[PDB]
């Protein structure tokens, strides 16, 4: 809705007027739509949980190309707390040595 | 005297699961994922031990825009019922107003 | 993208990191640019920009 | 930048050398460009959120 983008703006004129109904409310709708007009119906969610699905049965879902924008996620302290230094230190020495890679490599 | 800090997160998939046999145990035994792995990693270079708890009302959580009520992990952070908030929010502009968020952990 | 064009890029990446906005410790510039910093990523500008070099 | 180089903490000196320079002894008031966030940066400069990924 908020984009300057012609392409983006062009994907959104048809999403706006497509019929039936497009849209759906839940990730499970989306994915029991997706099953079934197969190949037929593209649909759009968080990348990892996209990458999650595929590496379950019955392994009929896969990801394609390339993100759009760029965003995560982070700790979250209470403000002024007293870990809002060593938490915020520590998570980038996790990330220096791999830990959070390896456990990504583990957990999927 | 010593206090181990509330821990706080939501139910998500793998990042938050129960253990296999979650009726049997107390500690931090009743859970499986990726988030109470990497809360010992957090812990053990920020000196603490640490109790587990899932969030009420089982959402991220938003701003009222009619009371202006928070709700959700943000809002029990604000009020001061959970000590430490560790799972999958989202970084956003609003949400800096109120925490204090450390660098990503990851991208998407 | 520059002449002869003759490189090609693989698909895929090794790691993650980014570049950010600096200051010394404790001005008075450090909250409000922090804050400023977000909203340019929030309303698309960096994207325009982004093409506009890219 | 004064000579070309983002800085480093200096062999045994100790000294901040390169653009890191600039700021850590006031000689400048803001920085930005590219520059790559790492903890030994972190415990003398702050940080903004990272404005783009690599």
């Amino acid at each position: 809705r908020r984009s300057k983008i012609a392409v983006f703006d062009k994907m959104w004129t048809y999403m706006r007027s497509a019929e039936p109904s497009v849209f759906v409310r839940t990730t499970a709708e989306g994915v029991a739509r997706v099953r079934k007009s197969k190949g037929k119906y593209a649909y759009l969610l968080e990348s990892t949980m996209n990458e999650y699905i595929e590496q379950r049965k019955p392994c009929d879902t896969m990801k394609v190309g390339g993100n759009l924008d760029s965003k995560g996620y982070g700790i979250a302290t209470p403000k002024g707390s007293s870990l809002g230094t060593p938490v915020n230190l520590a998570v980038l020495k996790l990330s220096e040595q791999g830990v959070l890679d390896k456990l990504k490599n583990k957990w999927w | 005297e010593q206090k181990t800090v509330v821990v706080t997160t939501i139910l998500e998939s793998p990042y938050v699961m129960m253990k296999k046999n979650h009726e049997m145990l107390e500690g931090n035994e009743r859970y499986e994922g990726y988030c109470v792995d990497l809360a010992a990693e957090i812990a053990k270079h920020c000196g603490f031990k640490y109790k587990l708890t899932i969030v009420g009302d089982g959402k991220y959580g938003a701003r009222d825009a009619d009371t202006k009520i928070w709700n959700g992990m943000v809002g029990e952070l604000v009020y001061g019922k959970a000590d430490i908030a560790i799972a999958p929010l989202t970084i956003t502009l609003v949400r800096e107003e109120v925490i204090d968020f450390s660098k990503p952990f990851m991208s998407l």
